[PDB]
RNA sequence: CCGAGGGUAGGGCCCGUGACUGGGGCGGUCGUAACAAGGUAGCUGUACCGGAAGGUGCGGCUGGA
RNA sequence: GAGGAAGAAGCCCUUCGGGGUGUAAACUCCUGAACCCGGGACGAAACCCCCGACGAGGGGACUGACGGUACCGGGGUAAUAGCGCCGGCCAACUCCGUGCCAGCAGCCGCGGUAAUACGGAGGGCGCGAGCGUUACCCGGAUUCACUGGGCGUAAAGGGCGUGUAGGCGGCCUGGGGCGUCCCAUGUGAAAGACCACGGCUCAACCGUGGGGGAGCGUGGGAUACGCUCAGGCUAGACGG
RNA sequence: GCUAGUUGGUGGGGUAAUGGCCCACCAAGGCGACGACGGGUAGCCGGUCUGAGAGGAUGGCCGGCCACAGGGGCACUGAG
């Protein structure tokens, strides 16, 4: 569907454990109620998936990982 | 039964008692069924005890039953002196 | 005709207020008792009983004040004001202690009372009250 | 000689063609606080010729007032239209508890204790001019009593 | 209406609505961030104007200002709400108060510090 | 508290000498007599119309800020008046006056209302012999009012009174001198007091 | 004292009872006018003997049965069917209320 | 016998929601119905018609000469 | 707290003369919150004991959580001030920054390069161990109008009759006394409110006393008006 | 528009005691626009806040009554 109340407040508890769970809410026309988390290092955000998927069985699938930009347009 | 007792009024640290007739039963500051006196246990003024005698008596004659500091102030005003 | 006594009241101010000497109101016994305490009081020099057309009715005098100096000379009126208080619509009884003093003290309140219909002033003596009648000023 | 006092400067407007054009109005209350008072509204293009005239004309208008000791002698509602002023007599201890325009016209006229309630249309203005003639009815229980 | 109507139809008390359900019907509520973003307003009122969404503990969704120059909220900023109409912004009934929770003070404001949540001064 | 600060500032604000410090208020270099006009940088420019409730207001403020009181005990007092019988102006003015702070400025134990504060604060009056130190304390009819004991003999209330030997105290009071003790008489006449406040403005003010 | 009311019985076709109508005058709490009100008890009537059309007084009583705690005291006037029509009246009335 | 309550079935009112679909309020395209006889006096109940305002019939009103 | 300059510095304004914060500070003096030291409560006098009788009456003794507190006596240090506002309503104005941005806002509405309306500073007003904000109630709102509003054109006369309930109803006399008015009486607890007095240093608080009133039970009286019954009338209405 | 223990009767049952309080028979009644029935909300007063007053709004502390003791039902003991 999937679960975005039940995903939000997964968040909500690792939330409170950690920084990179990492939430702004996002939203795209692949999937409904999508977010973006940024993790400090590739292997915060590998870890918190997957404890997610095996110990929820909220099974998804994430894009990712975004690098950051100084982008300067000329206008 | 129904008795004679010390009613607690006045505030904190500033005692005030209504010597008062009420059924046993009641919380002591509740309905009473009659004041029958006062007593500031302080003594800061001329009156400070002032039974009403006469109706004092009445209730003891039917068989209401004075506490033992509401038995003891009332004969500071004469109840039982025959 | 719902309110005679209204109608009387009625009569009397719209008279007064083209200033006439007197106006003809149809006969009861209550109204002569109105305006016995109307002229006692002062608000009309008095009335008489008499009859028109064959049928008794009550001629009211009237008075007013002196002439007036300036534009609009017309005399100040000794009735300026009065109104019911007990229309039938709305049966107004008054105690004792509740009986209105009328504009300081300057204008009064007739009011039928079981002594009899009295001023407000004799209804506060005899100490009674009853039917607040009109006010009257 | 008198004090006054007044209560409403304004402005208002014309029309001409290639314009709005202008005049003022004053109102003003003159009284002596003795228990002469007397109300004036002038108009004119500049404000204090139009003050100076307010003054003029309210002087040409001055009041009667009976003055029971300080208060008025009967309580008393009249309502020059949509507007409707009350006025009531009152102890000494009272104060005059009035609207800001009938207050000028009671504080002149040497009024000390009254209760006013400004009822209806409250445009100054007019519950001015209702205020004056409403004072002007008032009448003494001997300014009666020699009327019956 | 004649005496009679009036005991017949009594006269019809009046009954008020609130402007301000969402605090239902608390002094303040407290809510988490959703969306956070700039708004304009309506004429003739020109400006890039603060806001954000937010989730309330009372259950309602609603929009809520960011009083003060500058603000750190941004989205999951947990934040509590007073009343509070902005009447150039349709539908934010609400503001946001500075100095509780994730929202800081006015970092730096001198006057009227109470509002703006900002500490007194060395 | 009380108010504590500039107080001559005030007197230039209100538009007179309140007599509110002492010795200096009856030089030539007390504030009003050098500088008439109010504190702050626009103090000289040209005054614009006051409104109405401006009137009402320095009024009230005028009459408190003479007897330096809070607004709340002030106010308070004046709701007494109210419910009291009689005129309420007036009846202000004396509530106001039974102030014990006052009555010891009123008998020059003290030479300012401020000052009366301090002394009747240390217990430095009594009345009726017993001490008092509140300063709110409202003075009944015939109370004696004196310095006590071990302040009698103290280089202030000495030279205050030495000061007051041939001065008449106001006709609502009286003074056993160098006994150092006064009786509250009788409640003032609000044309005893001549303080330059028009007691029915204040009552026009909490009127609003 | 007990209580006692007067007014006119409306209905029998019960046994041993009269449904009595009871009307009372009093002042509007706000609006002063003056309002009649009116309200059935059920009497007791042992001996089936108060009619129709009557005008009784009636008293406060020990219960007789659930809602009839009324005596009929004595008859004090009778044949008053003009009341009792005014009744059916206003109960016949009721069919063009409905919807 | 009754009986808390559990179960079966059929109704009633409410709330939430739903592909889609009406309209409503707030921020370029087509015309130009109304406001001056507004360029066909307007309004109006009603009927029919028309992209849109609206036009037209029947009767009414002046709040139109 | 009393004194203390035609008036320090600093900072603000300026027509570069000067103004302002300001008797404010400094500073001279005396008073002494806090602290230290000492003594130290009322609330507790009964049950008990003695005389007398295990009665009245009289006498005597035990008992304090609060608390080594309040309070008293002595000694004694100058010892926290903050917050809201300053276009109008509404008491309180200047400069600088910003340039329809940033921001302010209850409402008018402010801000588009001289802003008393934004941000800061000086100055000012208010109140002060508080000062503001939000929420909600009454108020202003005679803006549901009993007191105390309205419907030709502002919202508002039913399209028109007929008539059921209900509302209301002319002139005179008499009986009733339901309404209505009056008197007595019972009730209307205490606490609260109000008036007076007294008790804690005042007050808050509390004690004591006083008057309240609607209401409703009972008894007694009144008869104008409203009701009800009875008689009578012809000015309303109907009919020939 | 509502009502079959529903409204009255009789005779029983029960209680400290009146009553369809419960049970059997008997009659067809009882209630409602003076708002029954259904729905919403709420513990009620002394009081309290406001208000010139009428009024409006409110029932925290305290005093009085009521009701409940995790959600429901039942009785036992007993002066209760
Ligand atoms: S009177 Fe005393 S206080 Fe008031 S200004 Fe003159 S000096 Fe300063
Ligand atoms: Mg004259
Ligand atoms: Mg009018
Ligand atoms: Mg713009
Ligand atoms: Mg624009
Ligand atoms: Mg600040
Ligand atoms: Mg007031
Ligand atoms: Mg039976
Ligand atoms: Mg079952
Ligand atoms: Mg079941
Ligand atoms: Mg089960
Ligand atoms: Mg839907
Ligand atoms: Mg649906
Ligand atoms: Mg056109
Ligand atoms: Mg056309
Ligand atoms: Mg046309
Ligand atoms: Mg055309
Ligand atoms: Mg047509
Ligand atoms: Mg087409
Ligand atoms: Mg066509
Ligand atoms: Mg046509
Ligand atoms: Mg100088
Ligand atoms: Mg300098
Ligand atoms: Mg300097
Ligand atoms: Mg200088
Ligand atoms: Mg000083
Ligand atoms: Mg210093
Ligand atoms: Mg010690
Ligand atoms: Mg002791
Ligand atoms: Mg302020
Ligand atoms: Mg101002
Ligand atoms: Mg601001
Ligand atoms: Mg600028
Ligand atoms: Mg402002
Ligand atoms: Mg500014
Ligand atoms: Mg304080
Ligand atoms: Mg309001
Ligand atoms: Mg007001
Ligand atoms: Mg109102
Ligand atoms: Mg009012
Ligand atoms: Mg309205
Ligand atoms: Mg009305
Ligand atoms: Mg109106
Ligand atoms: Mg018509
Ligand atoms: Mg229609
Ligand atoms: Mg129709
Ligand atoms: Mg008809
Ligand atoms: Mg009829
Ligand atoms: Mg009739
Ligand atoms: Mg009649
Ligand atoms: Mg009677
Ligand atoms: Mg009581
Ligand atoms: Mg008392
Ligand atoms: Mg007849
Ligand atoms: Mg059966
Ligand atoms: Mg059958
Ligand atoms: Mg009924
Ligand atoms: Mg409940
Ligand atoms: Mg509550
Ligand atoms: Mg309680
Ligand atoms: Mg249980
Ligand atoms: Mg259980
Ligand atoms: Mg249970
Ligand atoms: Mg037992």
């Amino acid at each position: 569907s999937g679960d975005y109340g039940k995903l939000r407040d997964a968040l909500e508890k690792l939330k409170l454990n950690d920084a990179a769970l990492t939430f702004e809410p996002e939203s795209s026309t692949a999937l409904g109620f999508g977010f973006r988390c940024g993790f400090l290092g590739l292997l915060h955000a590998e870890i918190v998936q997957e404890r997610l998927e095996r110990e929820f069985g909220l099974s998804l699938i994430a894009t990712a990982p975004s690098v950051v930009y100084k982008v300067r347009l000329k206008s | 039964m129904v008795k004679i007792r010390l009613a607690r009024f006045g505030s904190k640290h500033n005692p005030h008692y209504r010597i008062v007739v009420t059924d046993a039963r009641r919380k002591r500051d509740g309905k009473y069924i009659e004041k029958i006196g006062y007593y500031d246990p302080r003594k800061t003024t001329p009156d400070w005890l002032k039974v009403d005698v006469e109706r004092a008596r009445y209730w003891l004659s039917v068989g209401a039953q004075p506490t033992d500091t509401a038995r003891r102030l009332l004969r500071q005003a004469g109840v039982f002196r025959q | 005709l719902t309110d005679p006594i209204a109608d009387m009241l009625t009569r009397i101010r719209n008279a007064t207020r083209v200033y006439k000497e007197s106006t003809d109101v149809p006969a009861s016994r209550f109204k002569e008792e109105i305006l016995r305490i109307l002229a006692r009081e002062g608000f009309i020099k008095g009335y008489e009983r008499v009859d028109v057309d064959g049928k008794p009715y009550l001629r009211v005098y009237l008075k007013y004040g002196p002439r007036r100096q300036g534009p609009d000379p017309r005399p100040e009126q000794v009735i300026h004001h009065i109104r019911r208080i007990s229309k039938p619509g709305r049966r107004v009884y008054v105690g004792v202690k509740e009986i209105p003093r009328v504009r300081r003290g300057l204008g009064i309140a007739i009011l039928s009372t079981s002594k009899g219909v009295l001023t407000d002033r004799e209804a506060r003596k005899l100490g009674v009250g009853g039917e607040l009648i009109c006010e009257v000023w | 000689d008198f004090e006054e006092k007044m209560i409403l400067i304004r402005r208002t407007a014309r029309m001409q063609a290639g314009g709005r054009r202008f005049r003022f109005g004053a109102l003003v209350v003159v009284g002596d606080r003795q228990g002469r008072v007397g109300l004036g509204f002038g108009k004119a293009p500049e404000v204090p010729l139009a003050v100076q005239k307010a003054g003029y004309y309210a002087r040409r208008n001055m009041v009667e007032v009976p003055l029971q000791n300080g208060t008025i002698p009967h309580e008393i509602e009249v309502e020059f239209g949509a507007s409707k002023i009350v006025l009531k007599p009152a102890a000494p201890g009272t104060g005059v508890i009035a609207g800001a325009v009938p207050r000028a016209i009671l504080e002149l006229a040497g009024v000390t204790d009254i209760l006013t309630k400004e009822l209806g249309s409250r445009n100054p203005i007019n519950i001015a001019y209702a205020t004056m003639e409403a004072l002007r009815q008032l009448r003494t229980k001997a300014d009666v009593e020699r009327l019956r | 209406p004649t005496i009679n109507q009036l005991v017949r139809k009594g006269r019809e008390k009046v009954r008020k609505k609130s402007k301000v359900p969402a605090l239902k019907g608390a002094p303040f509520r407290r809510g988490v961030c959703t969306v956070v973003r700039t708004v304009t307003p309506k004429k003739p009122n020109s400006a890039l104007r603060k806001v954000a969404k937010v989730r309330l503990t009372s259950g309602y969704e609603v929009t809520a200002y960011i009083p003060g120059e500058g603000h750190n909220l941004q989205e999951h900023s947990v934040v509590l709400i007073r009343g509070g109409r902005v009447k150039d912004l349709p539908g934010v009934r609400y503001h946001i108060v500075r100095g509780v929770y994730d929202a800081a003070g006015v970092k730096d404001r001198k006057k009227s510090r109470s509002k703006y949540g900002t500490k007194k001064p060395k | 508290g009380r108010y504590i600060g500039p107080v001559c500032r005030l007197c230039r604000r209100e538009g007179v000498k309140l007599y509110l410090k002492g010795e200096r208020c009856y030089s030539p270099k007390c504030a009003m007599e050098r500088r008439p006009y109010p504190p702050g940088q626009h103090g000289q420019k040209r005054a614009r119309r006051p409104s109405d409730y401006a009137v009402r207001l320095r009024e009230k403020q005028k009459l408190r800020r003479i007897y330096g009181i809070s607004e709340r005990q002030f106010r308070n007092l004046f709701e007494e008046a109210s419910k009291k019988k009689g005129v309420t102006g007036s009846v202000f003015l004396g509530l106001l006056e039974s102030r014990l702070d006052n009555v010891v400025y009123r008998l020059g134990f003290a030479v300012s209302r401020r000052q009366a504060r301090q002394l009747v604060r240390h217990g430095h009056i009594t009345v009726n012999g017993r001490r008092v130190d509140l300063p709110s304390y409202r003075v009944r009819p015939g109370d004696e009012i004196a310095v006590a004991e071990k302040s009698r003999n103290l280089e202030l209330i000495r030279q205050n009174l030495e000061a007051m030997k041939g001065r008449k105290v106001g006709p609502w009071l009286s003074l056993d001198v160098e006994g150092m003790k006064g009786k509250f008489l009788r409640l003032p006449d609000r044309e005893d007091l001549a303080l330059p406040v028009n007691e029915q403005l204040v009552i026009e003010f909490y009127s609003r | 004292p007990k209580k006692v009311l007067t007014g006119v019985v409306v209905s029998d076709k019960m046994q041993k009872t009269v449904t009595v109508l009871v009307e009372r005058q009093f002042p509007h709490p706000l609006y002063g006018k003056v309002i009649k009100r009116s309200k059935k008890y059920l009497a007791h009537d042992p001996e089936e003997k108060y009619k129709l059309g009557d005008v009784v007084e009636i008293i406060e009583s020990r219960p007789i049965s659930k809602r009839k705690r009324f005596r009929v005291l004595r008859l004090v006037e009778s044949g008053r069917m003009d009341l009792v029509e005014k009744y059916l009246i206003r109960r016949q009335n009721y069919e063009s209320l409905s919807k």
